């Protein structure tokens, strides 16, 4: 009978893959905009001795549009393993709701399946995907990832687009910093028992709920751990123009008068926002 | 999780006999035998 | 307004008349005993306490049944000739009167009770179970 | 109504393996 004041939780958060996207605000629930498809051929070096001229093929144009989406929870009560006194379980539910909202919003904007959701740029499959090269070993072409590949992926981006950062799981970076050469040396940065370069200079933002092709470091591979075919390894894009997140109204909470019969206090809440993709060309995805 | 509140309390329901002592003769010996 | 008094003090069958059941008290620090009768008794009955260790084959199953040694308190008048702990239910206990008990010395990871030999026919009419106090994990 | 809730008493936490980059032979 000596209750303490510690409230150990042990629950994890994701990374915030939102500040990279193009943040936009609007009051109305439906927006629209313009697009320049492809200027197109509009002539040729007219040959000599011809005061005439020529025709050809111009480029299309598309005024596009999008909507927002909702996310609302009711959560009632009864008020006597409640209001009496152990803890303000209400605040617990409020915090859990906000955390759930953030995590589900991030998961949606990453993998949102079309209907009533911001179409997840992963499942869109219109970002270019670069499968990796198979690896022969003891007469077996077992899929596997190899240092140069990563570099070849990060350098293969069209430079004239602009600065394109990259995204990956901490498991992938751990597998990467643990690359060992034929000389048993630590293939990458080597000779400090570790490898801690500031990823901001190395233009890499890290996450922990990305598809993690190196599942809890268990999935590596020589013959059974094999990194497994086609598995999102990482991605790279200029997210200031690749994706966009539109914000309409934050979470709101209010008591629902009516239905509440002085014991079942019924609270109502919710939020509205959405997202979409730009042209899914400024950015690619490294897969097995 | 809640704390049921304790209150002032004394429930006994324990009884005794009478005292048939004053009727008997009183003796106050100092040693162990008389 | 009965609370969910199973998410603490969880009870588990220990002796259903003709079968014992090793119960894990590792998560708990305190555990009592509840004895109940179902019919009329004939003579007093005796029970021997056992405890079990994590089997080398599996760290989540009970091992063998090691006898529990009796720890004496202050003001003790008798000790079991073996020095091993044991309990006994006296005769003339009507089957609407629960009985409680607790050994103050835990050892092992599983506990168990068995009807001491020669007093096992009446054991059929005896039911034993145990509640706990702890979680710790 | 009665939503009978659960928790674990014990478990058998195994040892997750730990595979790390095998050496690369060479592409070709």
């Amino acid at each position: 009978p000596q209750v303490l004041a510690l409230e150990v939780d042990c629950n994890i958060e994701c990374a915030s893959l939102l500040d990279l996207y193009g943040q936009i605000e609007v009051s109305r629930s439906t927006f629209t905009y313009m697009k320049i498809a492809d200027y197109g051929q509009l002539g040729e070096y007219t040959c000599d001795a011809k005061c005439d001229a020529e025709f050809g093929e111009p480029g299309n144009i598309r005024h596009l549009e999008g909507k927002t989406y909702d996310y609302r929870g009711v959560f009632c009560f009864n008020r006597k393993n409640l209001q009496e006194a152990n803890y303000d379980f209400l605040s617990f539910m409020i915090g859990a709701a906000q955390r759930s909202h953030r995590i589900n919003r991030n998961q949606a904007l990453m993998i949102g399946k079309g209907v009533n959701e911001p179409k997840g740029w992963l499942t869109e499959n219109c970002f270019p995907v670069f499968q990796t090269l198979p690896v022969d070993v003891n007469g077996t072409s077992t899929p596997a990832f190899l240092a140069q590949d990563w570099r070849r992926f990060v350098t293969s981006f069209p430079a004239e687009y602009g600065e394109a950062r990259s995204v990956m799981h901490q498991n992938v970076f751990g597998y990467l910093a643990a690359m060992v050469d034929a000389n048993g040396r630590f293939l990458f940065g080597d000779g400090d028992l570790t490898f801690t370069p500031d990823l901001v200079r190395e233009r890499i933002r890290i996450s922990n709920c990305l598809p993690d092709p190196t599942e809890g470091n268990t999935k590596g591979g020589t013959g059974q751990d094999a990194f497994a075919a086609g598995s999102f390894v990482a991605a790279q894009a200029a997210w200031k123009t690749a994706f966009y997140a539109v914000e309409k109204r934050p979470m709101f909470f209010e008591q629902y008068e009516g239905g509440s019969s002085a014991w079942c206090v019924k609270y109502q809440f919710g939020a509205e926002d959405g997202g979409f993709v730009g042209c899914c060309e400024h950015g690619r995805i490294l897969q097995i | 999780f809640f704390t049921p509140q304790v209150l002032a309390l004394e429930v006994d329901c324990n009884i005794e006999c009478a005292s048939l002592l004053d009727l008997y003769g009183q003796i106050e010996v100092s040693r162990s035998t008389f | 307004m009965n609370f969910n008094v199973g998410v603490d003090f969880p009870s588990f069958i220990a002796w259903d008349g003709e079968e014992s059941f090793p119960v894990k008290v590792d998560g708990f620090n305190q555990f009592g005993f509840t004895f109940k009768t179902i019919a009329a008794l004939t003579a007093a009955t005796t029970f021997n306490i056992f405890y079990h260790e994590p089997s080398d084959a599996d760290p989540c199953v009970p091992g063998p049944a090691i006898r529990v040694p009796e720890v004496p308190f202050c003001d003790t008048v008798l000790l079991s000739e073996d020095g091993l702990a044991a309990v006994t239910l006296p005769e003339t206990v009507t089957p609407d009167s629960f009985c409680a008990g607790t050994v103050p010395c835990m050892n092992g990871q599983w506990i168990s009770i068995a009807p001491a030999t020669g007093s096992e026919t009446n054991a059929a009419n005896v039911q034993i179970t145990v509640t706990m106090k702890g979680a710790t994990r | 109504m009665v939503k009978l809730n659960c928790r674990p008493l014990c478990q058998a936490p195994t040892a997750s393996r730990l595979v790390s980059p095998p050496c690369f032979i060479c592409r070709g």
